[PDB]
RNA sequence: GGAAUACUGCCAGCUGGGACUGAGGACUGCGACGUAAGUCAAGGAUGCUGGCAUAAUGGUUAUAUGCCGCCCGUCUUGAAA
RNA sequence: AAGCUCGUAUCAGUUUUAUGAGUGUAAGAAGUCCUUGUUUGAACGUGGACAUUUGAAUGAAGAGCUUUUAGUGGGCCAUUUUUGGUAAGCAGAACUGGCGAUGCGGGAUGAACCGAACGUAGAGUUAAGGUGCCGGAAUACACGCUCAUCAGACACCACAAAAGGUGUUAG
RNA sequence: GCCCUGAAAAUGGAUGGCGCUCAAGCGUGUUACCUAUACUCUACCGUCAGGGUUGAUGCCCUGACGAGUAGGCAGG
């Protein structure tokens, strides 16, 4: 990517780089007063309590779910570090309804070997490029409890926009910073 | 324009009642000159079945089923293609993906300043 | 009421075999019936 | 915050038979990334009949400021949204940098106009390159030749709850 | 009986990626990239300069 | 606080345990939970499940019934089990040979299983002799034609 | 023409200070360092030392200090009103 | 609350796709294919077959069918549409939120305001609101404006005629 | 834009008070800091659910939950 774009700009052109396929969604705001379309879209996006996330591939379906629920998240683009990050600090899997910490590469073994996962950083890897077994991978992953940003949240006021000066919508790369934070 | 009962309809105006304008429902009646159409109104967290007489120029055939029936068709075809000569073909619907890279030429197309 | 587009079945006339009929005929036929009622007793006023 | 310089360019989606559609440039003064697209697709859907969902962006890139350790003058052509409509406003200020001056003008107008930043727009600022073309007197004199002013009354700040001395405001 | 983090806890991030023992005797985490010559073209130039 | 999608200390129920105070029930409830955990038979899973339910949901199960049933084709050597009491029948006329498990047998029942020359075992004989349930036939009295 | 620096991002880079916690109770597991026997920070705290050995800690009780605290039941949207 | 079943079963206050209106309907066993019987075509059928690449996304371990009864039913406030308006208030419909049954942080104080819903504790980080003193926290940093013979630190409605002023600043 | 006039009665009192004038006022920008029964980690209590087990309506392991008037079920 560093190399096609020194190629464009050396020929006159720009390249122009492949559009996200994969963010990262957390809830910013509490369960108390929430419209019911957008407290449905929560529910089916796994955001069911303040600072829980989850990853999401980005598709025509799911882009309209996240402008429903701008208010009221903060999402981005996630980094690889994130990501590995994330997984290794506050990864956990649904094992028969039970949340069930990833101390171990048996255990993705024995619920994800079906689809060829067979470690934490093969689940990783089905994570930062969305593969065709994203949806049980992700769905294997609990949605991740993050806990306040240990800097806090840099806005007087959290419920505005990202672009006005608030903290909710699409910040793109900036929810790396955010979630590392937050994690 | 003759219409059966089970038929699908939409209610369109070529005053009273405009909530039925763009609503689409079943008709179960069919007289010389008027049509019985069923639609389900949401009232409360329940549906309830409402009857409504509409005149013939009102009402017209649905399209709703459409894409549906063609899809069935295409899907059917496409299978007994892929059992004739064997090869992996995909079947389900998809949503939009994201578009890929490109590179943009400014052979021509310089960009210009407003 | 005969041109109205759109005429909203009642529930009452559920259950007997008049529901099919047009709302709009029933009503004209009301009126016609409430036309020769009062033609009548203009009668039998003449009469008595 | 800090006001960083951009220019972006954007296009409208490649469609059948109509290859290569025209590129557009803007230079936009944003603190990030994120709101220079934002205000580029603003004033984009302001000009032309282009939205987002059908347009992209083909490059965005950071413009730093040619000389930025010398003395300038700067001519700012704004506007900003009324009731009435559109006003022109003319400004002058005296600053090293592009992004410098915009930032003392968007303080300015929050200061005395009561104006936002989603309601000025920025349309020109150009470096005036004679100083004969100065025409606003509060820039124009600290162009006097072998300019020197005193900075009468200093207060120093003290660190200490009580002084033992009675302070003095020499300089 | 206790989650230890392997972000910290180096002997469980060995247990969970014998990679990166690799990783940190390779130093892959700075890895120095090879320099090009690659330079911009004219028309970018006056593009990025144009007022 | 969450925002739950589902109802909270939901009890599942399905009937755990029997409501009687039969200490001999309670032993076979005892000997067929240990059975249905350690042989994986559905056999075991149904007899388990029948020991737990109410006197209105066992109805009883005649002679005659059972007859009915030995008659299917491949059915003549199998043991009848009824998780309930078995009651004679005096509208049949002959009775065939068989070997019927059951919770409680009438008199009149008894005798008639007797006469016809096979045995009546309870339910842990049952469980000595086939612990898997295997050649059995279960049989469940009528319900809906009480009221 | 050749550097440097800022800014942003990454490291399965190193290292100093502070606070709270120590659940579990023979072994079993996943690992690491080792040719090796073995060792280890790897499925939850141990090691060494001092004072006291009683009102010292602690409990109760009377009070003081900082902050909080409207009078209960009933009936009416709603009650200090 | 009881039973019978089913359990890739049943679905969904959501999105997508197709098709209408200026938000409604549909998205597979309650299927499809060959074969030509029924009153050269619609619409009903004889027999056989293809499955876990079975018909968009996301989520969900409980769902369906019968029996079976305790308490309650004319309240207030707010938002978004549409109609009639008044000195001015507003009046009549549709839908959705909050409250009664609910404590906690903040707005000095409070039925509907801002945060956030509650087992008992420890540690950390925050929300809203704040950091002269009362009062925990910068008499922080930076650019400007303002002096009122009872400024202002306010609800953005009214007084309010965008009226009057030889106050001041920028256009 | 800010400032003054742009109408006010009647016990003595209110940006909450003191008080504040290159503010401790108004507009805006950058940070640091304070603390909710909220979020994160841990222990303990109870409930529910899933597994194991030849004082067995007991024992062991695991996970998630905890507001409440009328009213309902249960254990004391
Ligand atoms: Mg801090
Ligand atoms: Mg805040
Ligand atoms: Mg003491
Ligand atoms: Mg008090
Ligand atoms: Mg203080
Ligand atoms: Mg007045
Ligand atoms: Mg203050
Ligand atoms: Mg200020
Ligand atoms: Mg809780």
């Amino acid at each position: 990517i560093i190399q096609a774009k020194r190629d464009a700009k050396a020929a006159g052109s720009y390249y122009v780089e492949a559009q996200h396929k994969l963010v990262f969604v957390v809830r910013i705001k509490g369960i108390n007063k929430i419209p019911p379309k957008p407290r449905k879209v929560l529910q089916l996006l796994r955001l069911t309590r303040i600072n829980s996330g989850t990853f999401v591939k980005v598709t025509k379906a799911t882009l309209e779910l996240l402008k429903l629920i701008e208010p009221y998240v903060a999402y981005g683009y996630p980094s690889y570090s994130t990501i590995r990050q994330l997984v290794y600090k506050r990864g956990f899997g649904k094992i028969n309804k039970q949340r069930v910490p990833l101390s171990d590469n048996a255990i993705i073994e024995a619920n994800l070997g079906k689809y060829g996962i067979l470690s934490i950083d093969d689940l990783i890897h089905e994570i930062i490029t969305v593969g065709p077994h994203f949806k049980q991978a992700n769905n294997f992953l609990w949605p991740f409890k993050l806990s306040n940003p240990s800097g806090g949240w840099g806005v007087p006021r959290k419920f505005k926009h990202f672009i006005q000066g608030g903290s909710f919508g699409n910040r793109e790369e900036f929810i790396n910073k955010l979630v590392k934070s937050m994690n | 324009k003759v219409y059966k009962v089970g038929d699908i309809v939409d209610i369109k105006a070529n005053m009273p009642h405009k909530f039925y304008q763009g609503k689409t429902g079943v008709v179960y009646n069919v007289t010389k000159s008027s049509v019985g159409v069923i639609i389900n109104k949401m009232v409360g967290n329940r549906y309830l079945e409402k009857r409504l007489n509409l005149r013939v120029e009102h009402i017209k055939h649905s399209k709703c089923r459409q894409e549906f029936l063609e899809r069935v068709k295409a899907n059917a075809a496409k299978r007994a293609e892929a059992k004739a000569q064997g090869v992996a073909v995909q079947l389900k619907r998809q949503p939009a993906q994201p578009r890929e890279s490109r590179i943009v030429s400014t052979e021509g197309n310089v960009p210009q300043t407003l | 009421l005969d041109d109205q587009w759109l005429v909203e079945v009642d529930d009452k006339v559920k259950g007997t075999d008049n529901e099919l009929i047009d709302p709009r005929t029933l009503n004209r036929a009301e009126r016609k019936r409430l036309v020769k009622k009062n033609e009548k007793q203009q009668r039998r006023n003449m009469k008595n | 915050a800090h006001f960083k310089e951009y220019q972006v360019i954007g296009r409208r989606l490649p469609t059948e038979s109509v290859p290569e559609p025209k590129l557009f440039r803007m230079r936009i003064f944003a603190s990030n990334e994120v709101i220079a697209k934002s205000r580029y697709w603003y004033f984009l859907q302001k000009l032309h009949k282009v939205k987002k969902a059908s347009g992209e962006i083909v490059s965005i890139n950071q413009i730093n400021e040619a000389h930025p350790t010398k003395v300038k003058n700067f001519g700012v052509w704004v506007r900003y949204d009324s009731r009435s409509g559109t006003h022109n406003m003319y400004k002058e200020i005296r600053d090293v940098s592009r992004v410098a001056a915009v930032e003392t003008l968007y303080q300015d107008m929050a200061a005395r106009h009561r104006a936002r930043f989603r309601s000025i727009h920025i349309l020109k600022v150009a470096e005036i390159e004679k100083t004969a073309d100065v025409k606003r007197q509060y820039v124009k004199q600290f162009l006097t030749k072998d300019l020197k002013f005193p900075l009468p009354h200093r207060v120093q700040k003290s660190t200490k709850t009580f002084s033992y001395k009675r302070p003095s405001t020499f300089y | 009986v206790l989650k230890k983090n392997p972000l910290k806890n180096k002997q469980v991030l060995l247990r969970l990626n014998p990679y990166a023992k690799v990783f940190a005797a390779e130093k892959l985490g700075s890895k120095k990239a090879e320099k090009t010559g690659t330079k911009p073209a004219a028309v970018f130039t006056e593009t990025l300069k144009h007022d | 606080g969450i925002d739950h999608t589902s109802k909270q200390h939901k009890r599942s129920g399905h009937r755990t345990a029997p409501k009687s105070d039969n200490v001999y029930l309670k032993l076979l409830v005892k000997l067929y939970t240990f059975l249905a955990r350690r042989t994986d038979a559905p056999f075991n899973k149904v007899v388990l499940k029948a020991l737990f339910l109410s006197k209105i949901n066992r109805p009883p199960v005649s002679v005659s019934r059972i007859a009915r049933a030995l008659k299917q084709e491949g059915a003549a050597n199998k043991t009848v089990v009824v998780v309930g009491t078995v009651t004679d029948d005096a509208r049949i006329f002959e009775f065939p040979k068989t070997t019927v498990a059951a919770l409680r047998f009438t008199a009149g029942a008894r005798a008639k299983i007797v006469k016809a020359g096979g045995e009546c075992i309870t339910l842990d004989q049952l469980a000595v002799r086939a612990p898997k349930g295997q050649n059995t036939l279960i049989l469940r009295g009528p319900r809906n034609s009480r009221e």
